[PDB]
């Protein structure tokens, strides 16, 4: 019970901690953090800049990817060095859509990749592009090359057998289920 | 067959049970 | 509780070896009963033989007997 | 169609009857259900025997 | 009576009885449709009428 | 007795307000008649909330008339020396008083004396009936399912095939006006036959619910045998307007003229469900029922269609068939999924293999819940 | 006293084992026994 | 009048424990004493009510007493000193008997009795207090006590079973004491709560007693929910030494509660739904379970709509359990139809009933989980469906929005479609027979092992009533 156990900077460093387990991409992290925060932070801190992260985190749990990119932004506005997890958090929205896509079609006309994934000039798009094996070649991307190339990649491990459970695996175990 | 052979212990209780009561009504 | 500290090192640990017999025992038994079963197939083969042919078609009068 | 005596489907977007006899369905199976039916029976009794552990 | 100390321990740790907090402290899915169907069908036929 | 169902029906109508102006007035001048017939004064004061002190003074006086008459009368019986036998029909008289003035409290009372001195098994089945009865006149369904519990101990007891017959009917009204329609579709179609006129409701009612319970229930190939053909609903004819309204919906779903189906079922809700009391509370039910049950044999003869046709043969728009057979998808009985843009309802069915390995794994797993169950209880204990 | 509840751990380990061995042993070999002589 | 009653209630209490006190000391059946010993207890607890319950008085002044003398005179100070024959030696109903113990002997150190009559005199001591709510100065001098006293003895696992009861008394009487209002005093004990009962988890894991380990993981993992520290609770619950060979159906409900709950808040519903239902299996189910029957109701509804999954209409309705349960109902409701609007009124609503059982916490988040659950229903009614058809139904933004929390949503395969942004409509994916694939040979795998395990479940037991029977004296 109070006697300082609490500062001006405190409601400040707390903030900026959650921003930084958002940039790693972990949502479970996030929520564990909260839990230790939450009940001295529900009326005796009150909720006023300490409320940013949990904005974002809501966001993007909804998939509202559009709202988060412009709260990110009007973060600067109301900066308080938000900027340095700000910029990290910009490049996760890109990596994120990209990956849902893939499921979703193998072709984005040129200006659709620009729009979705909020890229501000072509230059951003085309990089992107290369680092996630897809050429570009008339304007148009071409998903269809990675996908197959990863799922040959991945048949080259070792744990494996068991993992798929071959029909001949099958049986011997039921039989010596019987057998002991 | 675990309740048939259950069954059994369970009365198997009782006739162990007479055994002790049988000795004092000699004595 | 000094005690109980002697008796690991003299009468125990003897006694320790008696308590492997009873793991060889438990291993011998199902070797043991697993010949049953293979014995009882092979009795089973026995009463076949006897069923078949040749054979003499009779006429069964009334019981004197479960069995007989 | 519904009463059976031939039972296909039209599709009115071809204008094309499709006409289908005897579909196959497991007879395996068929068997099964009446032999875990009555074993449901069977379990209600058995513990109804059983209770005279309590 | 073997059981009854485990949960005596165990309904504490609960939160009393919330059950019975509640009174003190305080298509089946959403309406059935079929009065405003009524309404509904009735119109189509007037349109279609004159369609 | 006789009068209290026609009181209470009456009583109903007045009660809604969702009915013809001119029905609930009409009924108003019906039910008048009735209330000063029979006093009804401790009754009057339940039906007036729900929608002379002379009905009271004209009651205390019945009271102390019919009230005094089975009293001293009930005295010298008692007196008189025959115990068992004439004691008891007397206090069948007493327990008619309280069943005339509305009073279903006090009627099981002085009927409970009744039976006590040892009368005719059969007779004990009547007089328990007759309290049974009264439980609808309130429409306190609670109180009548215990009443008829005591009923069938005593049905198999006596090996009275007489009260079997009257149990029906009442059984039916009881599985009529709760939730389960499974049971009432099967007492009520063999109450038509066995019908016993004496304290119940009409013949010409009885007919109605057991279309009612008949098209909920029943498969298309079911409904055809059990209802249709049915030699005792031809016998009576469509005569009362609830009757044929049913009668004419049954028919057009059968031969399968999806141009005369929805009117009649606009007719149906008006007439049929709406104004009987039982079917108030299950409106929502049975119509629901009966648009999935009509669009799922019509989706059964196509592998697709339009949603225009489809439409276009109900008589509903487009749009109003859109979002109507969205409510009835996921509850599934339809089988079916909508492309939009092309338009198309497309109809996918299972009728292969996969059908006898839903049916197997389910079953089976069901058996192993109780294994484990019973199993580990056992080894506990 | 005071010095031997401490030293225990040494000792407590290592018959407490044993003993559990005893304790199935005997288990199985009598559940295996009733088998073989219904067969 | 009054000595009269408590000496006859001494007396019914000195019967129970003679029978214990014999059956510890002849041979080895410690699973039997400690049945006996738990039913000894709800037996005194129900007496003490009548025949008065200073009865406890009596027996310390008429036992072998080393401080439990003095810490009854503690005890009486606490609540008002009141003597009324409380000197020790003024009552010797043990008469010096070899049948009801040796008075002189003790004394001498020829034969030993204290031993167990102490951890049995503590077991009463806190029973008492917390029946009557003589909490404060005597919670922290009883676990001052206990430790040293069970501490100073070489442990056996038949006194390991004692001291388990021992252990929830410490921990509950200072959390009660805490929540009832802060005090400073009360955050430094905390300190030393968590480290004793800690310390212990590895004096008997050496001992594999199997009470005594099941219950110190619940009151440590508890203690991770109150001070909201997930991460402890991880590297403490990757390691699993919480036995289930022996150990109470209502231990092991309990300790399936908290897995739930962490699980569940760890974004895992596969193993949380199976806990919780387990849970309520292993608990009993008396008018003692009302508490605990309730509760596994409310997190299982949360622990579903998380999934995306709606629960049965008929669940709230036809429970008797439908009181407590009206957020809850509302819920699913507001989830179902993708209705924003509703869901925003709900939760704000509901604020102060949620946030009891901290649901509330898991009430946010299913603010993600309205906009998806409708689009799920919408997917299987309409299988091509224009984005501006889906827009103004749940009356969601522009076609880009919905594309962007649907697209995230059928990664995760919730959904089950594909976005096509270049023609205009989205395609639910279907699978359609499942049998006609390869999915049947993965379900039976399973069920077989099941089948297997109860044989030899089956097997195993059937023989231990068998091998008593035997043994024992037949005519």
């Amino acid at each position: 019970n109070h006697k300082l156990s609490e500062s001006d900077k405190k409601s400040k460093l707390i903030s900026l901690y959650l921003l930084n387990l958002l940039s790693q991409n972990n949502t479970t992290k996030f929520h564990s953090e909260l839990q230790y925060l939450d009940k001295h932070i529900k009326n005796l801190e009150d909720d006023s800049l300490l409320s940013y992260p949990i904005k974002l985190d809501r966001w993007l749990m909804e998939g509202s990817y559009q709202k988060a990119w412009d709260l990110l932004q009007s973060g600067s506005q109301n900066i308080s060095e938000f900027d340095s997890f700000t910029d990290i958090l910009k490049s996760a929205i890109r990596d994120e859509i990209a990956k849902n896509t893939e499921l979703s079609y193998d072709f984005l006309p040129l200006s659709n990749i620009k729009a979705l994934l909020f890229f501000n000039n072509e230059k951003e798009t085309e990089k992107f592009a290369l680092e996630r094996n897809w050429p570009i070649v008339n304007s148009k991307v071409y998903f269809n090359n990675q996908s197959k190339e990863k799922a040959d990649y991945e048949d080259e491990m070792m744990h494996e057998e068991d993992q798929k459970t071959n029909i001949i695996e099958k049986a011997m175990d039921y039989a010596i289920s019987i057998e002991n | 067959e675990l309740m048939v052979i259950y069954i059994s212990n369970l009365v198997r209780s009782i006739i162990a049970f007479d055994d002790l009561i049988e000795n004092k009504i000699q004595n | 509780l000094s005690n109980v500290n002697s008796d690991i090192y003299f009468k125990l640990k003897k006694l320790e070896k008696e308590y492997e017999l009873l793991t060889l025992q438990e291993d011998y038994i199902k070797d043991e009963q697993r010949h049953l079963k293979r014995e009882l197939k092979r009795a089973q083969e026995e009463v076949k033989r006897i069923q078949s042919v040749p054979l003499v078609i009779g006429q069964f009068l009334e019981p004197i007997d479960q069995n007989t | 169609i519904l009463d059976k005596i031939f039972y296909g489907v039209l599709d009115q977007g071809n204008g094309w009857l499709y006409v289908y006899e005897t579909p196959n369905q497991d007879a395996t199976y068929d068997s099964a259900l009446e032999l875990v039916g009555q074993l449901n029976k069977v379990v209600d009794q058995l513990f109804e025997k059983a209770s005279v552990l309590y | 009576t073997k059981k009854k100390n485990e949960e005596i321990n165990k309904k504490s740790l609960e939160e009393d009885d919330e059950f019975e907090d509640f009174p003190i402290d305080t298509d089946d899915v959403e309406v059935d449709d079929d009065f405003t169907n009524e309404l509904k069908a009735e119109l189509d036929r007037y349109k279609r009428e004159n369609q | 007795r006789v009068p209290n169902y026609e009181v209470s029906e009456k009583a109903f109508l007045l009660t809604q307000s969702k009915v013809s102006i001119e029905q609930r007035k009409e009924a108003a001048e019906f039910v008048l008649a009735k209330i000063k017939e029979e006093e009804m004064a401790p009754y009057y004061k339940y039906l007036c909330e729900e929608y002379d002190q002379e009905l009271y003074n004209e009651l205390c006086k019945k009271n102390e008339s019919k009230i005094k008459e089975l009293n001293e009368k009930i005295q010298k019986l008692e007196e008189d020396d025959e115990g068992e036998l004439e004691q008891a029909q007397a206090w069948i008289n007493l327990g008619e008083y309280y069943a005339q003035i509305g009073d279903k409290d006090n009627a099981e009372k002085t009927l409970g004396k009744s039976l006590s001195k040892a009368i005719s098994t059969g007779a004990k089945i009547d007089v328990m009936l007759t309290i049974a009865r009264l439980g609808f006149f309130y429409n306190d369904q609670l109180y009548v399912k215990e009443k008829l519990e005591a009923v069938n101990s005593m049905i198999e007891k006596g090996g009275d095939w007489e009260r079997r017959n009257r149990y029906k009917t009442y059984y039916g009204i009881h599985c009529l006006a709760v939730r389960n329609f499974k049971e009432a579709a099967k007492l009520l179609v063999d109450s038509l036959a066995t019908f016993t006129s004496i304290e119940l409701t009409s013949y010409e009612s009885i007919a109605t619910y057991a279309s009612v319970t008949g098209l909920f229930t029943l498969e298309r190939t079911d409904l055809k045998s059990k209802v249709i053909d049915s030699p005792e609903l031809l016998s009576l004819i469509s005569t009362t307007a609830a009757l044929q309204s049913i009668s004419s919906l049954t028919i057009s779903l059968y031969a399968s003229d999806y141009a005369s189906y929805f009117p009649y079922l606009l007719e149906t809700y008006a007439n049929v469900l709406i104004p009987c009391k039982y079917l108030n509370r299950h409106a929502d039910f049975f119509v629901r029922e009966m648009r999935r049950k009509v669009y799922a044999q019509l989706l059964e003869s196509y592998k697709t269609l339009s949603l225009k046709s489809m439409a276009s043969a109900f008589g509903v728009s487009v749009a109003f068939l859109d979002n109507d057979l969205g409510k009835f998808i996921p509850n599934k009985q339809l089988n079916c999924v909508i492309d939009r843009v092309n338009g198309i309802v497309e109809t996918n069915r299972p009728d292969n293999k996969n059908a006898q390995y839903h049916l197997l794994v389910k079953q089976g797993d069901g058996l192993l819940t109780k294994l484990q169950k019973y199993g580990a209880a056992v080894r506990l204990t | 006293e005071t010095h031997e509840s401490g030293i225990k751990p040494y000792f407590e380990q290592k018959i407490q084992e044993t003993e559990l061995k005893i304790r199935s042993k005997t288990e199985n070999v009598r559940r295996l026994e009733a088998q073989r002589n219904a067969l | 009048l009054h000595h009269s009653e408590k000496k006859y209630a001494e007396e019914d209490q000195v019967q129970e424990l003679l029978k214990v006190l014999n059956e510890i000391s002849k041979t080895t059946l410690t699973l039997d004493p400690r049945y006996i010993w738990r039913s000894l207890k709800d037996l005194s607890s129900l007496r003490n009510q009548e025949l008065l319950n200073a009865e406890t008085l009596c027996f310390t002044v008429n036992v072998l007493y080393p401080d439990s003398s003095s810490f009854k005179k503690n005890l009486l100070k606490f609540i008002t000193s009141n003597h009324k024959s409380s000197v020790p030696g003024s009552a010797e109903l043990r008469n010096s008997y070899p049948a009801s113990f040796y008075s002189v002997n003790t004394e001498k150190k020829t034969i030993e009795v204290t031993a167990e009559i102490n951890c049995f005199m503590h077991l009463l001591v806190q029973l008492f207090l917390w029946d009557s709510k003589e909490l404060e100065q005597l919670v922290e001098f009883n676990r001052k006590v206990v430790i040293p006293n069970l501490l100073c003895y070489y442990n056996l696992r038949s006194l390991n079973l004692i001291n388990a009861k021992l252990w929830f008394y410490i921990y509950l009487s200072h959390e009660t004491l805490a929540r009832s209002s802060e005090e400073i005093n009360s955050d430094n004990q905390n300190i030393i709560l968590r480290s004793t009962m800690m310390k212990f988890l590895k004096i008997a894991s050496l001992k594999h007693d199997n009470e005594t380990k099941a219950m110190l993981i619940n009151l440590i993992l508890r203690d991770f929910l109150n001070n909201g520290e997930v991460d402890s609770a991880s590297d403490f619950i990757s390691k699993l030494e919480y036995p289930h060979t022996d150990v109470s159906s209502s231990l092991e409900a309990r300790y399936f509660f908290y897995l739930s709950k962490i699980n569940a808040i760890q974004l895992d519903y596969s193993t949380a739904n199976e806990y919780i239902i387990a849970a309520i299996r292993k608990a009993p189910h008396n008018s003692k379970s009302l508490g605990f029957l309730q509760q596994s109701n409310k997190l299982h509804c949360c622990i579903q709509l998380l999934m995306g999954d709606i629960p049965e209409l008929s669940f709230f309705h036809q429970s008797n359990m439908q009181k407590s349960l009206l957020p809850y109902y509302h819920l699913t409701k507001a989830v179902k139809l993708g209705d924003l609007k509703k869901f925003t009124s709900t939760i704000t609503k509901y604020k102060q009933l949620l946030l009891k059982d901290d649901t509330y916490q898991l009430c946010v988040r299913l603010r993600s989980n309205v906009i998806k659950t409708g689009i799920r229903i919408i997917s299987l009614t309409y299988k091509k469906i224009s984005l501006r058809d889906i827009c103004l139904k749940l009356n969601l933004d522009s076609e880009q929005t919905v594309e962007y929390m649907v697209s995230r949503a059928i990664r995760d395969g919730v959904i089950e479609a594909k976005i096509n942004h270049e023609d205009g409509f989205i395609e639910t994916t279907e699978l359609l027979n499942i049998y006609d694939s390869e999915d049947p040979q993965q379900v039976f795998d399973e069920r077989i092992k099941f089948a297997n395990q109860l044989h030899d479940e089956y097997l195993v037991s059937m023989r231990y009533p068998e091998d008593k029977k035997t043994q024992q004296n037949e005519k």
